[PDB]
RNA sequence: AUCGGCUCA
DNA sequence: ACGACTGAGCCGATG
């Protein structure tokens, strides 16, 4: 099996296995152990971002490996902005605050 | 505010204008769909006049398209026209009529109103479930305040002296409660009165008070937001309205939910103010509020809900717990691009850096490179140009394939990563087929082997994620372990047996009394094929010492080693004495080599070397000719007698049992030790009748040689095949237990060489279907281990230059009566220490300059011992194990301490 | 028990049948007697003359009627408990009672694990004292220890509010250590996620983004390896203004 | 650099800033042409970065002191 | 997509 | 009184 684009699942922005391609590989916290043991830090920036979740980056991310600059770009991923709409509408106020 | 460059998050109650501003529009009606044709009715709990529309900058009836009127604010259709991505973050609200008692404010223990109130918890059910009064306001009735009163009684509270007392009902009643009990009043009350009556476990919930008063007006909330009195609702692409493949609906929990709560909600409205029978009414204020008692958290009032199939409804509490929501979507549960799958195969020609990627593999993945570095090279003039000279299968696709591929590592993991080794990076390079391949020596570092196994195989795409998967993550750093002093990357199993063969001791093979003109004369000597790799010979040596400084030293001499021992010599990088291959070399000392390569050279020679010894492994492991036959499956000479006269010894004990020199209850164990007795004295007419088992000679006449048995080598090399295996092959399988313990009347006879009974195979089933029925939870305890473990010990980090105080914990070398395992040269190794160097580092070569003294007495800072703002103070530790130099400022204490208790959890 | 061994030893939980380590030094005797019991004694001379203590009903004693027994003596056999010797001796010997039980397992299996691995968690759990006088607020409490250095080194010295706060010590095995993250963002990755987003409303917690869970989820970078110089840079410039 | 770099991560020191010092000149000399030094045996900018710490040349030193020279030449 | 079923590391 | 492994495969069935 592979991956390396195709489509999403409409809420959290990640992949789902089904038709056109199978199930694209996971990640998970005792592998993310790994990469806090190492000095992994822009590679685990990547990887909640412009592999999976980010709507605006992820894919504006693509054309600069194509173009040739190979560079980061990101911004936010939505599966936090889905939790931030679950928390507000579970009962509270939780909100970001700026320099 | 505007720029998005978040700093900081705080958390607060759900005020009502709070949770209004957050909404845009009520969501008055409680409809979804309108079931002839899929569009979001006019006032639903999905609708466009408040969400925005079901496409790009359109609506729903259909004046306004494509993009031009950005944010239009329609009407007909009812649509501010922007990118319906509202749709993700755009709220509704649902106004009670009656207010409805929030749940995770109550009944999470010990209740956030019990000890704001001075309460329990199974009272403010009671008058808001709907049974009872309560009183609110000091004025002239005797009845105070938060009293208890069940209907019927008072009648004679507004019949005595009236006008001044509060006494209402419902939820309602808990809201105008928390409205006035002023705050000022209630907190100093409780400052004077932990003056005497304190007591020492009476006062733990005195104490429980003083701190859930003091922390709330000061940050700016104050309690009246407790019970819920409007309700928030959620945008609507989150909560998928999404019709799947046969003209069929698929919704999760959440509406079933959502819906019911307003049908309610109207069925109040239209009787508020329409005729209030307050008797048919307790009917609605109770089952309303017992459905948001559903809602925001299903199961914990007591399972009160079911789906369709009996099985509880899932709830937006359990978006979150339930180890599935939201918090275990950002970590664990993370799907992951630029990355594929497939099993794993040897590949026994690699360089140490070397994967062998699935060519089918690479190109999948490396799409978006070689696009680009295609139009760059001048052989297309698009993207989707190139889209069809990648699936043509032309070829000119394969040649920029090579040149991506060169100079851009990989990512290689396999589950479960107990610890930090589980990935590694592995420079790649391309073999078709669909399987991919790897070094058998990295085999152990991984929680790896070559059976039914699969890897996961990433992409790291910046510069930077490249350049630290080679700088970090790569295979080269990790040579030596984190979790301790010794290379985890050893020479596994088969390479193993070729130097073992290699090397071996002996007197006569074929001719002796030779010379050799160095070691080049010894590789002639045999390959054309005169010689065998055996036959003690005095051979000259070229061996380089290092000099003090370095390195003027190019030393000469004629040794005795083996011809086997010497051709290796040659991959023996020049620097490097000569006694270290002078042996029988097993595994054991084979490891020595990287050992003390490591340390008297670097890291820049060691891996080469290294990696050219396990291609020299496997090299006469294959010649060999060697095998596994029934021949070496040897039994002791005279075991039908040893087991015979212990036989009898059962015979001569029971015609003492029934009467009188041991009694009944004891036989079980008295003979226990006799049958253990023969246990390990066959294992010693077999580590002694096949360990130097020869006799035929070449020189004249002799006894001593090492045997020719193929097993008992591999328990001599440490190829395989431990000193306790053995035996149950070809010797005894003796003592088994039973589910609770107790060893049978009669331990296994036989072996694998001779046929079991069917009791005796009947019996051992247990010994084996308990002990790897423990493998079933093994992997899952260790794993529940583990994480609990990291949680405590993550949240830290290398921090100070120093710390600087003279302190630290004894180390004086263990001696259990009589029985050292680890005393001071490999146990004091590398801690830091404090008196006379003092604060300097006891490195590798340093505990031998201090076993020469008669060392004795030692105090050292350490870890716990670490006055350090928040971390570890890096000068007040030791030393960075998964390398051969100082810790540095920056790799996270935490994770890799418990990491090392996982992976020697196993 | 033999494999959650390892379990119960950072847990916290005191075992079976304990000791009875003689808590104060002084001139130790007995007194008094009920069935095959004997009332102990230990007035110090200074100020706390008072404490009295008794024992259950099979101890065998290593102290008869009157000899040199220091901060206890190795009195009753069986497994010793956890908690009293962090409250009597100190932290010295405390820490090598963790090292010197867990390690065998691995020492008959053949495993080693240098040590110091067992501190850093140790620390993770020794942290979170318990404060003795009236300083900034309340008696007994939970703060943290080097916190309680943002207080103790702190009070003493500079302001108007003279008390000073000499600390005291607590065991808080892994389940009781890992609750008290003040940091609503990596407590509810791993506990019942409930009692602390609810206690999160009622005081108005914040959290800082400073710890490597935290970090983590929000799509930032690590303050650790790589990019621990780039934290280096961005939580400077809180105090720089 | 393909096969070990112990050379060129001690000569600034850790294995940290071998990556912000060879991920900032990693990046220097893929956007705007920049000049390769060291013979560009082949290779590509992922290499170069690095390959010029192995021959006693870039440095955190020498990448924000040769910054203000291209402060210095477009007036 | 939740649940149920069953294999291999 | 609480707490429940780490990967992905294939099928099945109803909000
Ligand atoms: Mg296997
Ligand atoms: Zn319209
Ligand atoms: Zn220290």
């Amino acid at each position: 099996h592979a991956r390396s684009t195709g489509s999403y699942s409409l809420v959290t922005q990640q992949p789902l296995g089904g038709k056109a391609q199978f199930g694209g590989q996971r990640f998970g916290e005792m592998e993310v152990w790994a990469l806090e043991a190492y000095g992994a830090a822009y590679t685990l920036q990547e990887m909640l971002t412009v592999k999976s979740d980010d709507v605006n980056g992820r894919t504006k991310m693509y054309k600069n490996i194509v173009d040739g600059n190979h560079q980061m770009e990101p911004g936010m991923p939505e599966s936090f902005n889905v939790l931030l709409k679950e928390i507000r509408s579970l009962g509270i106020n939780i909100e970001l605050e700026d320099e | 505010t505007k720029t998005e460059e978040f700093d900081a998050i705080k958390i607060a109650l759900a005020s009502p204008d709070m949770i209004r501003s957050w909404s845009f529009g009520e969501v008055k009606k409680p409809e979804t769909i309108n079931y002839r044709t899929f569009k979001p009715e006019r006032d639903g709990l999905f609708c466009a006049r408040i969400f925005g529309p079901v496409k790009d900058y359109e609506c729903l009836c259909g004046k306004y398209k494509r993009l031009k009127h950005r944010g239009v604010i329609c009407e007909k259709c009812g649509v501010e026209v922007t990118q319906t991505k509202v749709r993700r973050e755009r709220m509704g609200h649902i106004e009670l009529a009656s207010p409805t008692a929030h749940i995770w404010f109550l009944k999470s223990l010990p209740s956030r109103i019990g000890l704001l109130l001075d309460m329990p918890l199974r009272d403010i059910e009671r008058v808001l479930y709907f049974e009872s009064y309560v009183v609110i306001e000091g004025g002239m009735t005797n009845l105070e305040r938060q009293q208890i009163l069940t209907e019927e009684q008072y009648l004679d509270a507004l019949e005595e002296f009236g006008d001044e007392f509060d006494a209402k009902m419902g939820a309602e009643a808990i809201q105008a409660l928390l409205k006035s009990m002023d705050l000022e009043q209630e907190c100093e009350q409780l400052r004077e009165e932990l003056n005497e009556t304190n007591s020492e476990t009476k006062r733990k919930k005195l104490t429980k008070r003083i701190k859930l008063l003091e922390a709330f007006v000061q940050s700016g909330n104050k309690p009246e937001w407790m019970i819920l009195t409007v309700l928030p609702v959620l945008p609507p692409d989150l909560r998928p309205l999404v019709p799947l493949d046969g003209g069929r609906f698929a919704t999760s929990d959440l509406n079933d939910l959502y819906r019911r709560v307003i049908n309610r909600n109207n069925r109040l409205k239209r009787l508020l103010d329409l005729a209030a029978p307050d008797i048919i009414v307790r009917n609605e204020k109770r089952m309303l509020q017992e459905a948001v008692d559903a809602l925001l958290d299903n199961g914990r009032r007591g399972r009160a809900i079911t789906g369709s199939n009996k099985r509880p409804l899932k709830s937006l509490a359990d978006m979150i717990k339930g180890k599935q929501g939201r918090f275990r979507q950002n970590l664990l549960g993370k799907r992951v691009d630029y990355s594929g799958r497939s099993v794993i195969t040897v590949g026994p020609y690699l360089r140490l850096h070397q994967c062998g990627l699935p060519k089918k593999m690479a190109l999948e993945l490396f799409k978006p490179f070689i696009y680009g570095k295609l139009e760059l090279r001048g052989l297309a003039t698009t993207i989707k140009a190139a889209k069809k000279m990648v699936e043509r299968e032309e070829a000119v696709v394969w040649d920029i394939l090579d040149e991506v591929i060169r100079e851009h590592p990989v990512l290689l993991n396999r589950a479960p990563t107990l610890h930090r080794l589980g990935i590694q990076a592995f420079e790649p390079v391309l073999i078709e087929g669909k399987a991919i391949q790897l070094h058998p020596l990295v085999c152990a570092a991984y929680n790896a082997d070559f059976d039914g196994d699969q890897m996961a195989v990433h992409v790291p795409l910046t510069l930077e994620a490249q350049l630290e998967a080679r700088a970090l993550m790569m295979s080269t750093n990790n040579i030596l372990s984190p979790a301790n002093g010794e290379p985890i990357i050893v020479p596994s199993q088969d390479v193993v047996l070729g130097l073992y063969y290699m090397t071996r001791d002996c007197v006569n093979a074929k001719g002796e009394g030779m010379v050799l003109t160095g070691p080049k004369e010894a590789e002639r000597l045999y390959r054309s094929g005169l010689a065998s790799l055996h036959a003690r010979v005095k051979v000259r040596i070229t061996e380089y010492e290092k000099d003090a400084n370095g390195e003027l030293v190019a030393k000469t001499s004629l040794k005795d080693t083996t011809v086997g021992r010497a051709i290796l010599w040659m991959i023996v990088p020049k620097g490097l004495p000569y006694s270290i291959v002078n042996q029988a070399l097993g595994k054991k000392a084979i490891s020595k080599m990287l050992n003390t390569c490591y340390r008297i050279l670097g890291l820049k020679p060691t891996v080469i070397f290294a990696d050219q010894i396990m291609y020299t492994g496997f090299a006469y492991a294959a010649r060999s000719g060697a095998s596994v036959g029934i021949d070496d499956m040897v039994i002791p000479e005279k075991k039908h007698e040893i087991i015979s006269e212990a036989e009898a010894e059962v015979a001569e004990i029971q015609e003492q049992f029934q009467s009188g020199l041991v009694t009944a209850g004891e036989r079980y164990n008295k003979v226990i030790d006799i049958w253990a007795a023969a246990n390990d004295r066959v294992s010693k007419a077999m580590m002694d009748n096949l360990q130097t088992e020869t006799v035929i000679n070449r020189d004249g006449q002799e006894e001593k040689q090492v045997s020719f048995n193929s097993i008992y080598m591999m328990a001599d090399s440490g190829a395989r095949g431990s000193a306790a295996q053995i035996r149950q092959l070809a010797g005894m399988r003796g003592l088994m237990a039973k589910p609770d313990g107790s060893i049978i009347e009669t331990p296994i006879t036989a072996n694998f060489r001779e046929g079991l009974n069917v009791l005796q195979y009947f019996i051992s089933t247990h010994g084996a279907r308990k002990g790897l029925a423990d493998t079933a939870l093994k992997t899952a305890n260790s794993g529940y281990l583990t994480r609990r473990l990291v949680d405590v010990a993550q949240d830290l980090v290398v921090t100070e230059d120093d710390c600087g105080t003279h302190e630290g914990i004894m180390m004086t070398p263990v001696i259990e009566g009589g029985d050292v395992k680890e005393p001071l040269r490999d146990r004091v190794l590398g801690r830091v220490t404090a008196e006379d160097p003092r604060n300097t580092l006891l490195h590798e070569q340093w505990c031998d300059l201090l076993e020469e003294n008669s060392v004795d007495a030692v105090k050292v800072r350490s870890v716990v011992s670490c006055d350090t703002d928040f971390g570890v103070c890096a000068h007040c530790y030791g030393r960075d194990l998964a390398r051969g130099h100082i810790i540095n400022k920056g790799e996270a204490i935490g994770v890799i301490a418990a990491q090392s208790i996982g992976e020697p959890g196993t | 028990g033999g494999l959650p061994r390892v379990a119960d030893l950072f847990e916290a939980r005191r075992p079976k049948e304990p000791a009875i380590l003689a808590e104060i030094s002084g001139i130790v005797s007995f007194g008094k007697e009920t069935k095959g019991k004997r009332r102990l004694v230990i007035t110090p001379v200074d100020g706390s003359d008072p404490y009295e203590e008794m024992i259950p009903k099979w101890r065998q004693l290593n102290v008869f009627e009157g000899e040199r027994v220091e901060r206890g003596d190795v009195i009753s056999d069986g497994p010793e408990a956890p908690h009293d010797i962090l409250r009597l001796r100190g932290v010295h010997a405390v820490t090598r009672y963790i090292v010197n039980e867990v390690q065998d397992v691995y020492r008959l299996q053949g495993v080693k694990i240098n040590d110091k691995h067992i501190e850093v968690i140790v620390r993770q759990m020794l942290r979170k004292a318990t404060i003795v006088n009236a300083g900034s607020s309340d008696f007994l409490e939970g703060e943290q220890v080097e916190y309680s250095r943002v207080k103790i080194a702190n009070r003493e010295l500079e302001a108007n509010g003279k008390v000073g706060a000499t600390y005291s010590r607590d065991l808080l095995g892994i389940t009781k250590a890992s609750l008290a993250t003040e940091s609503f963002i990596s407590a509810a990755s791993f506990q019942e996620t409930t009692r602390v987003l609810t206690e999160a409303a009622v005081a108005g917690k914040r959290d800082e983004l400073r710890g490597l869970k935290e970090n983590v989820i929000v799509g930032r970078l690590i303050p650790a390896g790589t990019g621990y110089a780039y934290h280096q840079d961005r939580m400077r410039r809180r105090a720089a203004g | 650099a393909r096969v070990t770099v112990q050379d060129a991560v001690e000569k600034i020191g850790n294995r940290f800033d071998l990556v912000l010092v060879a991920a900032r000149r990693a990046r220097q000399m893929q956007v705007g042409g920049k000049d390769p030094l060291v013979p560009e045996e082949n290779d590509k900018t992922t290499v170069i970065a690095l390959r010029e710490i192995e021959e006693g040349l870039i440095n955190n030193q020498i990448l924000d002191v040769r910054e203000r020279q291209e402060q210095q030449e477009q007036e």
